[PDB]
RNA sequence: ACCAGGUUGAUUCUGCCUGACGUGGAUGCUAGUCUCAUAGAUUUAGCCAUGCAUGUGUAAGCGAAGCGAUUAGUGAAGCGGCGGAAGGCUCAGUAACGGGCGAGUAUUUAAUCUCUAGAACCGGACAACCUCAGGAAACAGAGGGGAAAACGGAGUAAGAGCAUGUGUUAGCAUGUGAUGAGAACAACAGUGCAGGAGAGUAAGAAGCCAUCCCAUCAGUUAGUAAGUAGGGUAAGGGCCUAUUUAGACGUAGACGGGUACGGGGGAUUAGGGUUUGAUUCCGGAGAGGGAGCCUGAGAGACGGCUACCAGGUCCAAGGACAGCAGCAGGCGCGAAAAUUACCGAAGCCUCCAAGAGGGCGGUAGUGAAGAGACGUGAAAACAAGUGUGUGUAAAAACCACAUGAGUAACUGGAGGUCAAGGCUGGUGCCAGCAUCCGCGGUAAUACCAGCUCCAGGAGUGUCUAUGAUGAUUGCUGCGAUUAAAAGGUCCGUAGUCGAAGAACAGUACUUGUUUGUAAUGUGGCUUAUCGAGAGCCGAAUAGAACGAGAAGAGUUCAGAG
RNA sequence: CGCUAGUCAAGAACGAAUCCGAUGAUCAAGGACGUAGGCUGGAGGAUCGAAGACGAUUAGAGACCGUAGUAGUUCCAGCAGUAAACGAUGCCUACGCUGUUGUGGUUAUGAGCACGGCAGAAGAGAAAUCUAGUAGGGCUUUGGGGAGAGUACGCGCGCAA
RNA sequence: UGAGUGCAGGGUUCUAGAUCUGAUACAAGUCGUAACAAGGCAGCUGUAGGAGAACCUGUAGCUGGAUCA
């Protein structure tokens, strides 16, 4: 939203991809290196998903909370 | 700023007033008048702190609306009027009299006196001028002015004033062996006797002093008032007679000297 | 945020160092303290006095040495911590005693705490039930209750401490 | 005329000094006209502003020194 | 309007400086007063601190002092002969300090004639006074003080200024 | 004042990546009690519905209508007086009188202090009142009385400037003179107002010194540098203008461009350092963007006026009004920030006041930004509740006594670094995990779960800047034969660096005395149950004034070479 | 920089009771020289030989080998400005163990001074080894994990390269 | 004294563009085999020609060479 660039982000958890629909809003976060750098075995991806539709992805995946609907 | 300043923040006010930092953001801005703002205190701080006789603004009003308080022989009705050093304060009901002096620490303090001491004050001579109609005049530190005094009085001398007549009574000059009182510096409130003066040109003269209990200290003439005709003082000084002690000396005097 | 109040603990540089873990574990266990923060707080207090002694011994001038030595030694005597026959007005003994401070230990501060004093004076069966009498108002000093286990007892208060029976 | 004044500035990190200078433009009066020239040292007093840049006036001078035009012995000795 | 601040002025090194304030009244200026010769017209200007200043737009007369004989007289002013700053102020007859002016000489003629040594002491003044020439110099500031005042030219001052008049 | 894991079949080195620890913001999950601080700064100095933030009267300036009276009185519409130029908010612009230290002029200053200090007559209006009466409103007309300590004139004291004597320099003398005023009232026993001279407060202008990055920016400037004379201003000055002289500033970085509110201070720290400062104190600038201005002692003012540009609001269509970088509040923008709350009390400011005003300030509500002290049992016997009193402006909380009782843990981990399981069941290079090294192809202590352990604990994980790690920026203190690294060789300016001997001088250098620091910080002591907290004391940096010492540095000499 | 004579300037070292007296070290900017190959004009052209052309060998050889052949290779007047231009070791100035062998002067014939080679030692260094030992002496150049990259844009020199 | 606004230019920062040309990653595709052993013509630095492509050839240099002789 803030730059009008399009970027690639990684989705962390076991079944995580199933918690996201097209046209959802997501908040995105850094991987923790000094400069923006690739981490582990993922080539060329520099951010990861944190929250979907205002709620924690960790809670969504582990079925502790539900989608706002 | 578009015009003159009206307020005064509490952290900016003189360290000589000795007001507690935490209680509120403001302090009373002294009215214009006799002494400088840095060398005087407003009357309402005296009545609420230095000599407790009021505890609230309603009471401070009432005391002065009833016309009770007299300073230098005139009744005062401005709560923010400045009082300065060697400045007789009195209540005619109950016949009380006080002078304003410094503690050894340099804070202000009121000292109770008899109705004899209440009749005079001391000031320092600042300028001499002749005025329209060929009238000689002389002026002093606290904005005083005097017509047809003795012509021999010289700039820098100190003069004693009769409060009832508003005339000069006696004159004393800056010489070896006279008593001195300390108005500003590292040694505020000390009292001592002149050892020696070193004259300088276009710059302040340096004065060397011996204390009554042996200590030498020197300062510039601009901080000294001369307070006796020769040997011994005019005004009566505080319960402790102007001796200052280091923390080191206070320890030696408390626990005894370090033995071999 | 920057705001009023000091911070009283220092976090250890290595979180899992085995000799530090074992020796800390022992001392919390023996003295019946709540968590590691109680201990670390006492440690900082102890370090501060050790720094003052170091500074005094290395100072060049005499006025500061003679002045501030006395103050340090008198304070630590009043707390009941540094117990020896310091003589004043004698330079050598002041130096000797300053050197004895330099290996003071946190154990000595712990044993001045009210929780330990109560148990040590045989008014309670354990360091645990001592704490449980300081809570619930059973402990009283100079005719007034003290609610806080960390109260450090000065030298000679020991005559005035007391316990009362429970409210039930 | 232009007067140069010189001094040293201490740089705390490296524990060393650097040389500095400043230029001051001063009023010279006709009474000194022939006597003061380039390289000489001069004493100046402060005044109210005389122009955009000028605030000091030359009040006297110390002439750049000669100890002696050294002696030559007579050929006779 | 007009300003006396150095806001807009270059630095001594030739560089420009940026502006950090809007203009302030405490450095306001005012347009020139161009005092002309004519029947008296003077305006009163309310100045800083509530003081008053007097500004002469037209003046007819001046007080003129004689320095050697120690008297002062009041006389009409005809025209400007010379002005040191600008040749223009002469041709349009504008009054300022240091302007040299022609005046009615008859009052001075009547006084100076009383001294038996007068002709011997200053022959060139004597000649001028015969020929109906009488010259003085203005010392006051008309745009500030609201009037013109001066002294009669005598001795070497005549010898100096007369060389400025001649074609 | 400290290290660990990772290039090889092993070894010893260079070197960088990662972990371990403070602090500023953002965020996941969880949350018992009490106390002290702090909150739309970062992005948009973006836009704003509503309500409030500035008014003041006595015995003692003038007093209309109404009410009422044996020629009394009342009680006040307006006028006059004093304030609205302070405080509050923000950091756009500015590399500079923006900042630190000294000094007091070439200047102006309502109030207030000390000394001194006042013989004055006459005339109209303006507002309100009274009679008509306009306009959609906002806002105005005619006509006629009438006051002042309001206003204009008369005389009269006084009196700027100019010139000469005399005392720098007041003052006095003499000649000449533009200008040209002035308040009383009440007795509860006082309150005002004209002139001077000196103080006191506040500005204006000045002296010295310190101030960020780019050379892929090397020449810049012509009111620019100066002089003579004049105008202008409260005042010096190219501040502005006329004629003459060519200056001024640069490789010790000029000029241009980019960026920035500046200090007191904050964070980290053995020492030497590195980073930040919108933000309680001081000083500066602004009020949608630019520009002009009246009134005043003081504004180039915006809770004053005027015009353009960008935006809005109401209308009866003719016109009118308006500016939350005050306090609440709303919309946007973002990863990012509280109540359209109470206030005759505390601290202060304003008036004509034994009284009136203040969203300045104080009081609570809201939120795991930060910081203290304590609960979650004991071996006989345990928070949080409740009621009275207190507390306050009124409150709530806090504390006292008296009643019930028996409630109260989670976050991250368990192959190595690095504390703690080859446990049981699923999955089979899948799905996932993992800062780094690495796990999983059916016998996984590393995935997904169960069960036991570990660490900190009302708290614990993650992301992002920064300080440390780091002698990987090196003054202290690294390297250049082969790891990255000595110009192909000379000459040479700016720059940095330079004998012995005998003498000399004091500006650096070092040091004494005196100044120079509110808060914060530093060394202490005293009172809130304790501990942060509060209150009092002592010393202090850089910078400046005056003395002192002369080794090193500096200058000179030649029966020295 | 290597044949022999003659001629013209300046320099290094050595010997010694010559003269002057701080005139000096290092160096941004600026200036002069710089193998070879290359370029602009003239002279010349034996040998060798980029390019180009053949013969063989090979799956294919465009190459290596052989035959032949041009620009260049030489000289004069200039431009250019790079090399593994290396002992991969900056320039002045110090303090430092032994033995042996050179070159040029001088000699109490014992030795010295300038410029070298070699072999140990002691220290040093990650080692190999030592222009590398000892050390807050002075001054300039210069590096900061691999790559992209000594590349892009701007600028200065050059006829072009 | 000047707001606003005409018309030319500059100085900065971003962004579009047919087409061309670099770099980097390409599990393992095609053609050869240039380097590391005397790597099958010892290798490398400068300069000049040539060539599908690594590269080949002339000229001067270096050993970090396969020789301290």
């Amino acid at each position: 939203v803030r730059l009008n660039k399009k970027v690639i982000a990684y989705v962390p958890h076991d079944g995580g991809l199933n918690q996201i629909e097209i046209n959802d809003e997501v908040i995105v976060e850094g991987l923790g290196k000094k400069g923006c750098r690739s981490k582990g075995d993922i080539p060329g991806v520099r951010f990861r998903v944190c929250k979907v539709q205002k709620v924690s992805l960790k809670a969504l995946v582990t079925k502790k909370k539900e989608r706002p609907a | 700023v578009r015009g003159p300043r009206k307020h005064l923040k509490r952290l900016n006010a003189p360290k000589s007033w000795s007001l507690d930092k935490n209680g509120g953001v403001f302090a009373p801005r002294t009215s214009t008048g006799p002494h400088s703002m840095q060398e005087s205190i407003p009357l309402c701080l005296l009545l609420t702190r230095i000599l407790k006789v009021a505890s609230n603004n309603k009471e401070i009003k009432h005391i002065m609306k009833n016309r009770l308080i007299t300073v230098n022989g005139n009744i005062r009705t401005d709560s923010r009027y400045p009082v300065g050093i060697m400045d007789v304060l009195s209540i005619k009901k109950t016949n009380e009299h006080y002078r304003l002096l410094y503690n050894i620490a340099g804070k202000f303090v009121l000292h109770k006196i008899t109705e004899e001491e209440a009749q005079y004050r001391i000031a320092k001579v600042t300028n001499k001028k002749v005025v329209k109609g060929n009238i000689p005049h002389t002026y002093t530190s606290c904005g005083g002015s005097f017509k047809y005094a003795d012509p021999s009085i010289s700039i820098g001398d100190s003069v004693k004033i009769d409060i009832k007549t508003s005339k000069i009574v006696e004159n004393s000059s800056l010489e070896v062996g006279k008593v001195v009182y300390l108005i500003k510096g590292k040694n505020i409130g000390c009292l001592g006797v002149i050892t020696g003066i070193e004259k300088r040109e276009g710059t302040h003269d340096i004065v060397n002093i011996v204390d009554k209990v042996g200590r030498n200290f020197s300062t510039i003439f601009s901080n000294i008032l001369v307070v006796g005709a020769d040997d011994n003082p005019w005004v009566t000084f505080t319960k402790d007679e102007g001796i200052k002690y280091s923390e080191y000396e206070q320890s030696i005097k408390e626990y005894g000297p370090m033995n071999e | 945020v920057k705001s009023k109040g000091i911070k009283k603990i220092v976090v250890p540089h290595r979180p899992f160092e085995r000799e530090r873990l074992v020796s800390e574990m022992y001392i919390v266990g023996k003295y019946g303290l709540r968590n590691k923060r109680e201990l670390w707080t006492i440690q900082k207090m102890c370090d501060s006095f050790k720094l003052r002694a170091k500074d005094l011994l290395i100072t060049p001038d005499e006025k500061e040495f003679t002045l501030s030595s006395r103050r340090l030694l008198k304070k630590l005597a009043e707390w009941g911590v540094f117990m020896e026959d310091v003589d004043y007005n004698n330079k050598q003994s002041l130096t000797n005693n300053l050197e004895k401070l330099l290996d003071l230990a946190p154990t000595s501060f712990l044993e001045r705490r009210l929780q330990h004093r109560i148990f040590d004076l045989g008014l309670a069966s354990s360091v645990h039930q001592a704490r449980a009498f300081i809570h619930a108002r059973r402990v009283k000093i100079n005719g007034s209750v003290v609610n806080k286990p960390g109260y450090l007892v000065k030298d000679g208060e020991d005559g005035f401490i007391e316990v009362v029976e429970s409210k039930r | 005329i232009v007067v140069v004044k010189r001094y040293l500035h201490y740089v705390k990190k490296y524990k060393r000094y650097e040389r500095r200078y400043k230029n001051v433009s001063v009023h010279l009066s006709p009474c000194f006209k022939g006597l003061v020239n380039v390289g000489d040292t001069v004493i100046c007093g402060e005044t109210r502003p005389l122009s955009k840049t000028k605030r000091f006036v030359v009040v006297g001078f110390e002439k750049k020194e000669i100890k002696e035009k050294k002696l030559k012995m007579l050929s006779e000795i | 309007g007009i300003s006396r601040s150095n806001r807009h002025k270059r630095k001594e090194t030739g560089g420009k400086k940026g502006l950090h304030e809007k203009k302030r009244k405490n450095n306001c200026g005012r347009p020139p007063s161009n005092t002309r010769i004519g029947e008296r017209r003077v305006k009163q200007v309310r100045v800083r601190g509530g003081n008053i200043k007097h500004r002469a737009l037209r003046l007819d007369t001046g007080n003129i002092a004689c320095k050697t004989h120690n008297f002062t007289l009041n006389t009409s002013i005809q025209n400007v002969m010379y002005h040191p700053s600008n040749n223009e102020f002469m041709r349009t007859n504008i009054l300022t300090k240091s302007a040299v002016v022609k005046i009615n000489g008859q009052p001075f003629k009547h006084e100076l004639e009383k001294d038996q040594q007068f002709e011997s002491k200053d022959p060139v003044l004597f000649d001028n006074l015969r020929k109906g020439n009488c010259y003085a110099i203005i010392t006051s500031r008309p745009g500030q003080v609201g009037m013109a005042d001066g002294y009669l030219l005598q001795g070497e001052e005549l010898k100096f200024y007369m060389e400025k008049f001649k074609k």
